[PDB]
């Protein structure tokens, strides 16, 4: 889920 | 275009079932007459059933499926299919991220029942 | 025409789920490459999920659904639908009697998973 | 199960279009409220349109497609698909022989018009 | 989600047929492997067949439908349906205005041919 760096930094 | 909205026959029972395929926790809301009639929540990357229920389509027959992950609506794809002019499937896929597999929550509505 | 037979992409995980809507006990068999991979059974007039399972389409991708009631094969209807060129549903209805509601066993196959 | 029979909303215009993919001459009959409303006949192995017409669904909304070749009824497959809860396609394939491509006559019905 | 994009089996002839239901002139472009392969234009509120053509899906099988009115892209909806595991329809609707009938250009792709 989400709009993301590194499988999730950004959400 | 609007997706996840289906006109069912008025005042009619239908089944709704949701599956999860995502690392994010899926929340599936089913609206009848614009009010939430069922809510399913769960997390699975192996197509687990996160909810199943029978509901009535209400006075207007309008049924809406909304999918969200931590409060943010996922992007929906949907269609209705009719077999032998009698058996109805309303189908929803959803995308909660960027890989566009659209399976993150899958919702199947079917009617008639009984 | 043949119904209930689908060619999936080879060695792909898929979900299969069966619903019952009949006074008769349904038996649903799922064959992959002509071998029995799953069997579901139950009796409900309210859409009970008599089985759900994750299978693999195998080297051939051939998946067939058969439905019977106390040994008597039901007449099948089926189709496959693809949304946003990626999300697949293979759909099966069946009739075990005379009212032709074709919901007596309903089977939904979905892929991709994960 | 019955194929090629569709229930449309009453008093509604719809398009019917027939394609041919066979060395045999196809005859496509379109029935509205069980009376012949259009007939197309032609031959093509290259998907040529052998007929297209605007029809009305009448008081009953019942539409039936029949296909034959040299007087023998072809086996039919059919389904209905609805996009964004508004756009309807009723789809028919037919088989006049043994290769089971079910394209020998292909009929597409669409509504609403306008 | 992306709409109007279909993956066909490679090196396979297919039919594409466009219908118009709008006060505006519809322009329909069909791209294969990212190159324009057919173009149809026309105005009709009567489901006129503004064009039909047989194309080859080529090495890529990638088929895209573009619809525009005076150079403005329409809002497309699409899906693919398969009957008796062999007869394929890729379906496109489109909306150029405010009434959301999604029929303003309708495009149907069918295969196999012959
Ligand atoms: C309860 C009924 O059981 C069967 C026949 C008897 O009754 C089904 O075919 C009907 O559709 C209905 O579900
Ligand atoms: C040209 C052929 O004609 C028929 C039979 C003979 O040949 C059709 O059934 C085939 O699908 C094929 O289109
Ligand atoms: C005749 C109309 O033309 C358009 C808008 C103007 O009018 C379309 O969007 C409508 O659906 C309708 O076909
Ligand atoms: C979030 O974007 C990732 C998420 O969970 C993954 C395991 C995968 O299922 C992906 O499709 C889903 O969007
Ligand atoms: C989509 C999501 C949910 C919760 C925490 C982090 C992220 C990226
Ligand atoms: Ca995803
Ligand atoms: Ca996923
Ligand atoms: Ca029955
Ligand atoms: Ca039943
Ligand atoms: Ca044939
Ligand atoms: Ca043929
Ligand atoms: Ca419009
Ligand atoms: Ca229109």
């Amino acid at each position: 889920c989400x709009w993301x760096k590194x499988k999730x930094w950004x959400c | 275009a609007t997706q996840g909205v289906f006109t069912l026959p008025a005042n009619t029972r239908f089944g709704v079932t949701a599956f999860a395929n995502s690392s994010g926790t899926q929340t599936v809301n089913v609206l009848v007459n614009n009010e939430t009639a069922a809510t399913f929540s769960g997390q699975s990357t192996n197509n687990a059933v996160i909810g199943t229920q029978v509901l009535n389509s209400g006075s207007s027959g309008k049924v809406q499926v909304q999918v969200s992950v931590n409060g943010r609506p996922s992007d929906l794809v949907s269609a209705q299919v009719i077999l032998t002019n009698e058996l109805n499937f309303a189908l929803v896929g959803s995308e909660d991220g960027t890989d566009n597999d659209y399976n993150d929550a899958v919702v199947v509505i079917n009617w008639p029942l009984g």
